[PDB]
């Protein structure tokens, strides 16, 4: 359950990421598959090298529906319907791995925040990315 | 992986009466019926569109078979878990993608399966060896992926 | 979600748990306590030995909220807003944990019914102790 | 564990820029913030209420400075942290009674705030070494639960 405030915050530190969210989304996923290699099972078929167009790409592709979350912050399962679709009957991704990336967004938001991401502002954005994760974990089975 | 000779005794005395064929079979086959986002390495396989499809895929049985036959080896070297898988380690990262995850509810299904088996006899105290067991085996498969 | 046929599945299955539930919840613990060593962190003050009177009681109480949950199947958040008020508040149990007590709830069923513990009938209750869980853990933050 | 002696570098190099005080007292405060169900064991500390609380709490402080020189210690027998941890191990498990989890969770936190501190220079590989030094304290601290 997202509070009231923890959607302020959320929207406050989303907000100050602006222009650099396909940057930021790059930036997750490198550190995700160099962290925790068992998630590079599901980009088989990726060019996963340093700054890859493909990983620049998708990047982008998850800062937006990142961005459409925050947005719909109070309409989430609608907002990302289309994808836990796709994450659940097309990519089947075990749900073991959204911990890992949201891990890997939060790591990424650090480095990139240091005024915003005050003790309040991070319990906030995990409670968002769980939040995320669940709704794209939801339609599994 | 370290066993107490009670624990180790409990796990050989079960695994003497279990049919690795059915067993592997039905315990292949659940996982694709409860995780079904596990048959995203099937796709090859036929029809599993419902649990009785499932069950009585030939291709499912046949592959239940395989895979607890391989564990079946592995129950033989409990003390050398990653050596005895060092090589299909590296198969199920390098040429077939399967995250690790996977090993880890294949080992629960196959707890619930024995227990579904043997009822009574399996005990918390046996289903306990069993955990060690397959958690070992599971880490033991996750070893060489990189 | 619960479809129409996995509420049918866990009616069924509960149904012939029957007056066998607390004796089912106290050995479910067990095996948690057995196979999950990290679980007894949260019971020290328990004589955790087998046949142990208080695990026992213990496992009846467990079993009995689980009872209202299957009875209360479309209403469950109302039906244990007091238990996720305690474990999420006063006991305060890492969600972790759930995850470890469904296992061995199942392990426990599939145990006593050979007959009822069909591959449907095994998904549909995995679904619900990771419903009951869901709601078990939506007030801790 | 194993790290490669660029990894141990890049620990080490990082950890000699580092206020063990003010890093401690911040991880530990993040933690009892983001899961405050991790406050469980601290209800004699006073007031937690909320996060500016928890942040000034003088105990809490305290405590984070305890667990992160051990931590730091520990960073000098990376060669050994199951040996280096054993009996803090026990105490965990026997004494305290603190879910391994809870470890785990600390390990995040700490990667969070190392983030925070040093931004940029917190680079990915950096990331991963940590990541490996931290699920090895946790793994280490988690080893003599019984
Ligand atoms: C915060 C949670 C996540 C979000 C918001 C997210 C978002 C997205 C988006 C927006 C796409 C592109 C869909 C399109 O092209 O139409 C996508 C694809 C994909 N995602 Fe995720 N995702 C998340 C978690 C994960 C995780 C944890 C994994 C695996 C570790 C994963 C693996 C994939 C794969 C394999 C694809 C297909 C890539 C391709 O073939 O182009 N996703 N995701
Ligand atoms: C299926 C999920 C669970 C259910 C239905 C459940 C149910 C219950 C119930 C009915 C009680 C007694 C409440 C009262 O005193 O009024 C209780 C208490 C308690 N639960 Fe759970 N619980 C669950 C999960 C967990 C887990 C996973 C743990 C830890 C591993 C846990 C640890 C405790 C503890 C420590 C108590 C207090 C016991 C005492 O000291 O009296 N619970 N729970």
């Amino acid at each position: 359950v997202l509070s009231p405030a923890d959607k302020t915050n959320v929207k406050a530190a989303w907000g100050k990421v602006g222009a650099h969210a396909g940057e930021y989304g790059a930036e997750a996923l490198e550190r995700m598959f160099l962290s925790f290699p068992t998630t590079k099972t599901y980009f088989p078929h990726f060019d996963l090298s340093h700054g890859s167009a493909q990983v620049k790409g998708h990047g982008k592709k998850v800062a937006d529906a990142l961005t459409n979350a925050v947005a719909h912050v109070d309409d989430m399962p609608n907002a990302l319907s289309a994808l836990s679709d796709l994450h659940a009957h097309k990519l089947r991704v075990d749900p073991v791995n959204f911990k890992l990336l949201s891990h890997c967004l939060l790591v990424t938001l650090a480095a990139h925040l240091p005024a915003e991401f005050t003790p309040a502002v991070h319990a906030s954005l995990d409670k968002f990315l769980a939040s995320v994760s669940t709704v794209l974990t939801s339609k599994y089975r | 992986v370290h066993l107490t000779p009670e624990e180790k005794s409990a796990v050989t005395a079960l695994w003497g009466k279990v049919n690795v064929d059915e067993v592997g079979g039905e315990a292949l086959g659940r996982l694709l019926v409860v995780y079904p986002w596990t048959q995203r390495f099937f796709e090859s396989f036929g029809d599993l569109s419902t649990p009785d499809a499932v069950m009585g895929n030939p291709k499912v049985k046949a592959h239940g078979k395989k895979v607890l036959g391989a564990f079946s080896d592995g129950l033989a070297h409990l003390d050398n878990l990653k050596g005895t898988f060092a090589t299909l380690s590296e198969l199920h990262c390098d040429k077939l993608h399967v995250d690790p995850e996977n090993f880890r509810l294949l080992g629960n299904v196959l707890v619930c399966v024995l227990a579904h088996h043997f009822g009574k006899e399996f005990t918390p105290p046996v289903q306990a060896a069993y955990q060690k067991v397959v958690a070992g085996v599971a880490n033991a498969l996750a070893h060489k992926y990189h």
